[PDB]
RNA sequence: UUAGGCGGCCACAGCGGUGGGGUUGCCUCCCGUACCCAUCCCGAACACGGAAGAUAAGCCCACCAGCGUUCCGGGGAGUACUGGAGUGCGCGAGCCUCUGGGAAACCCGGUUCGCCGCCACC
RNA sequence: AGUGCAAGAGCAAAAGAUAGCUUGACAGUGUUCUUCCCAACGAGGAACGCUGACGCGAAAGCGUGGUCUAGCGAACCAAUU
RNA sequence: CCUGUCAAACUCCAAACUUACAGACGCCGUUUGACGCGGGGAUUCCGGUGCGCGGGGUA
């Protein structure tokens, strides 16, 4: 920018998009990674690949395909987190996929956050991923406890619209166990 | 001491003064003469143009510009032209004043490399080439033999 | 296709020069050799270029060395049209001058010792301490300049 | 030389061009080489670890196995058949 | 466009610059929540060589924590103009700044994908006295 | 790729600037703190929950060359420098010829306001 | 800028700063390069492994002292485990 | 803004050239066995000059 000496940082870093330090220190497994990525709408997970002229991805599962399962929710809370990283994680086998190493980008490594949420489901769909339980959420936020309980405290519903007025942590159940055997595209 | 000892090109560059000390400060009492308030607006314009590469001491550049420009009062102190003597006193000289041991000299001095075609002085005058004399006069005290060059000046 | 003619001796030359000439099959000052015009060869004889001559043959001139100084791989045998008939692909010396010219071939693939061993010039070269440009008889020649050269050494 | 460590006169070779400055891109950092190629012994000024001695830089070895993730190139010095402990992010593939 | 182009405030800064503290006390009442620390740099002659120690406190105060603040700071200021940032801020007064700027802000102060805020979408001097003159006083 | 994610090369991609775009695939800003989580003080950020509003930021799309950068033409320049050769010149410093290579500054005119890979997607 | 100290070199979501936690400045045994270009030569140094035990981290992973190149010593004898 | 100059321990640039590996041609080797390996025996570790590049030195 400014003379011939001047040093542009690597576009992705311009961007602020990719922490290449993290990114050498996950590349060092030699393994596929989970990306595990967010929007305020959506959460995405992917499989990722190394490859001749860049990533190559394997396997993936965005919250918007969810409904495609039967899924009748908002799309950027846990319990879609979860499904979306069960939905990759088996779409992942079917590619021929065992094993990955969790990519959560510039994420913050929160306990009991979405990412985090995104690895366990993944994990269950069949993937060897390291990991470690204490950090996951338990179970019941998994399912979309704490929103349900947010809603007790209703007065004026909590989804505008939407489906159900009390919501359904059930609804997460039908659809993990909808998952877990036969359908199209898994 | 004579101009034999030091008037040729073959030390290496010498001049950082980052890592040399005791410098010896240059005779050349000025670079710019006549009136250097105005701009070479002046129709003719000599150069005296050294013909061979040489080492010059600061001493024989003050000498030669001296003798030039003290004489350039043939136009008077405050006389219409102006003198430019563009090289300066880069590298730095040394003797060895123990006989061949230890002998990396000390500095004594300093001259200025200038390779044979450059034109070590320039003057601008108004058709009133005393300059002309100016300069028989400053090549007469530089090792080299010269070249006294008009440039602007088909006023022959 | 050059005809190449060392002029200068091996006393003080660059060893990766003498090599060069050596590689080339010249091992001794008047010897000469036929190499093709290829951009490796081409960077050797550049090499070379201020211990010897060379240029294009004509085809006349060509015959009259090969008749002249050709040599068997091995023997004195004289390399004559009855020669080359009975031992090269060619019926007689022109045309193998001309498949050499026309580098299709070469003396050794006719079991020919790849050096014309010359004599001295007759009546003298130009001198080896300058080159053609400069009235010498270093360096590359003219069709019309190495025919001299090698008719004198004929 | 007025001293003989490793790096004596190395201040060109181990320094970057202003704009190469700085981390290096992790992909190469990570090439993976097989037993047989041969590869260009170049280091890199941004990253430390991995690096051989200065001397051998230009050389073009064959992989002959790894050591860790660091491989293991045969080179010839001079005359000398020698073994260089190299990582990736200090080879590329020749050719 | 507006809306998304009106001012607000994002912060104000309550700060006492001491040389060494029990001022604390205060700003948590002037504001209502926790005052922070001021360690300071360098060694200086104003017997401050220490590097890490306390010499002040600040509140950064957000939202109606700001307003409700400021709905008795400001009177308590009179002066304007010249006394303003290029970018549409000011520091009356004990400190008190304030910090004003334009809805897309979070774009430049988050982690990912962040982003500096264009020279268009800055807030102007002028453009700052409007808002806040807009608000309960006047100007210069 | 009517706005996405992970990348490769790491300025041809930088700096600055203009115009255009969203009932939705979307991305954002944005709205909001019961929870997981969070600020040595602040739900600013981080994290979570969500859609009343917006396309003004960002972002995506189209474009501008003033600066920086890449490459090219023409000029500088076959100049500077140089591997090989010389009973060529010069008091000498050094130069010259032949042979094989061959620049930098700078000026004028073009080029450049990224290219490409995998995945997902009215 | 800083990174303990020469000089040159490396480093910015860090190799720097701050905070916290921790003792990998750990034991054992090697490969390779260096010391000694090429090309033989000791002590010493470094890079990179394996085994064991650990620290930290969500994890990939990082930690074989301080970013790299100086800060070092044979046999005999003594003390020590 | 304009204008005057420099660098062994400066560099936005940048040769010729030297250099690692590979292919090709040449040359060489397979009865003259190369490349390489193991062993016996040395001598040698005062050098000098020309040319190019040098560093010191008035030389
Ligand atoms: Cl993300
Ligand atoms: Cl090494
Ligand atoms: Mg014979
Ligand atoms: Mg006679
Ligand atoms: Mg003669
Ligand atoms: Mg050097
Ligand atoms: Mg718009
Ligand atoms: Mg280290
Ligand atoms: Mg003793
Ligand atoms: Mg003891
Ligand atoms: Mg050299
Ligand atoms: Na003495
Ligand atoms: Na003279
Ligand atoms: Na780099
Ligand atoms: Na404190
Ligand atoms: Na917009
Ligand atoms: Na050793």
């Amino acid at each position: 920018a400014t003379g011939p000496r001047y040093k542009v940082p690597m576009r992705r870093r311009r961007e602020a998009r990719t922490d290449y330090h993290q990114r050498l220190r996950l590349l060092k497994s030699g393994k596929p990674r989970l990306v595990a990525r967010k929007s305020n709408k959506h959460v995405r997970a992917q499989l990722v690949t190394l490859g001749p002229n860049g990533d190559d991805t394997l396997a993936s599962a965005h919250s918007s395909d969810l409904a495609e399962y039967g899924w009748e929710a908002p799309t950027g809370n846990m319990p879609s987190a979860y499904l979306t990283g069960l939905l990759a994680g088996l779409r992942a086998q079917e590619a021929g996929v065992e094993e990955a190493v969790l990519d959560i980008g510039l994420n913050s490594p929160t306990p009991g956050s979405k990412v985090f949420a995104i690895q366990e489901g993944a994990i269950d769909a069949g993937l060897d991923i390291p990991h470690n339980d204490d950090v996951l959420a338990d179970w019941q936020r998994t399912r979309g406890a704490h929103i349900a309980e947010y809603d007790e405290q209703l007065e004026e519903p909590l989804y505008s619209g939407d489906f159900d007025a009390a919501d359904l942590p059930e609804h997460f159940d039908e659809l993990r166990e909808t998952l877990l055997d036969g359908d199209i595209e898994l | 001491k004579p101009g034999a000892m030091y008037r040729n090109s073959s030390k290496p560059a010498y001049t950082r003064r980052e890592y040399i000390s005791g410098i010896p400060g240059k005779k050349i009492a000025q670079f710019d003469m006549g009136n250097n308030g105005a701009g070479p607006t002046y129709p003719a314009q000599v150069e005296l143009v050294v013909e061979k590469p040489v080492q010059i001491r600061h001493n024989a550049l003050e000498a030669a510009r001296v003798a030039a420009n003290r004489y350039v009062q043939n136009s008077g102190a405050a006389a219409n032209y102006k003198f430019r003597i563009r090289k300066f006193p880069f590298h730095v000289i040394r003797e060895n004043k123990d006989g061949m041991r230890a002998p990396f000299g000390k500095p004594v001095g300093t001259a200025a490399r200038v390779h044979g075609a450059n034109h070590i002085f320039i003057a601008w005058v108004n058709p009133d080439p005393n300059v002309e004399e100016a300069w028989r006069r400053a090549k007469m005290k530089v090792t080299p033999t010269i070249n006294i060059d008009s440039s602007p000046a088909g006023n022959a | 296709m050059h005809a190449l003619v060392q002029l200068r001796g091996e006393v003080n030359m660059h060893t990766d020069i003498q090599d060069t000439l050596e590689m080339l099959n010249i091992h001794h000052v008047n010897h000469c050799t036929l190499v093709p015009e290829t951009d490796a060869y081409r960077g050797m004889v550049a090499k070379v270029n201020d211990f010897v001559a060379f240029g294009e043959p004509s085809q006349e001139t060509l015959e009259t060395v090969l008749a002249t100084r050709a040599e068997p791989l091995e023997g004195d045998a004289d390399v004559d049209d009855e020669w080359v008939a009975e031992h090269t692909d060619y019926d007689d010396i022109s045309g193998l001058a001309f498949a050499l010219l026309s580098e299709e071939t070469t003396l050794r693939e006719q079991g020919l010792s790849p050096t014309l061993r010359l004599h001295p010039p007759r009546g003298g070269h130009d001198g080896v301490k300058h080159p053609v440009k400069e009235g010498g008889q270093l360096g590359k020649h003219d069709t019309e300049g190495i025919d001299d050269l090698l008719e004198a050494m004929r | 030389p007025s001293s003989n460590g490793p790096l004596e006169g190395t201040r060109g070779k181990l320094k970057n061009k202003p704009r190469d400055r700085g981390t290096s891109p992790p992909q190469r950092a990570v090439e993976e080489f097989d037993d047989g190629e041969k590869v260009h012994l170049k280091i890199d000024p941004s990253v430390p670890n991995g690096r051989f001695h200065p001397r051998f830089d230009g050389q073009t070895g064959t992989v002959e196995g790894k050591q860790g993730d660091a491989y293991k190139v045969d080179i010839v010095d001079g005359g000398k058949e020698k073994t260089i402990i190299v990582t990736a992010a200090h080879l590329r593939r020749q050719e | 466009f507006h809306e998304m182009r009106e001012p607000r405030i994002e912060k104000v800064v309550v700060h006492m610059g001491i040389g060494h503290a029990n001022a604390e006390d205060i700003l948590g009442e002037i504001t209502g929540q926790m005052p922070v620390r001021t360690k300071a740099k360098r060694t200086v002659g104003e017997f401050d060589i220490r590097e890490g120690d306390p010499i002040g406190a600040k509140v950064t105060l957000r939202d109606e924590m700001a307003e409700e603040f400021l709905q008795t700071a400001l009177p308590l200021a009179e002066l304007a103009t010249s006394q303003f940032d290029d970018t549409g801020n000011f520091s009356f007064g004990l400190d008190v700044t304030v910090n004003l700027v334009r809805p897309g802000y979070r774009v430049a102060k988050r982690d990912k994908a962040s982003r500096s805020i264009p020279t268009k979408h800055r807030l102007n001097p002028a453009d700052a006295v409007a808002f806040i003159e807009s608000t309960y006083d006047v100007e210069v």
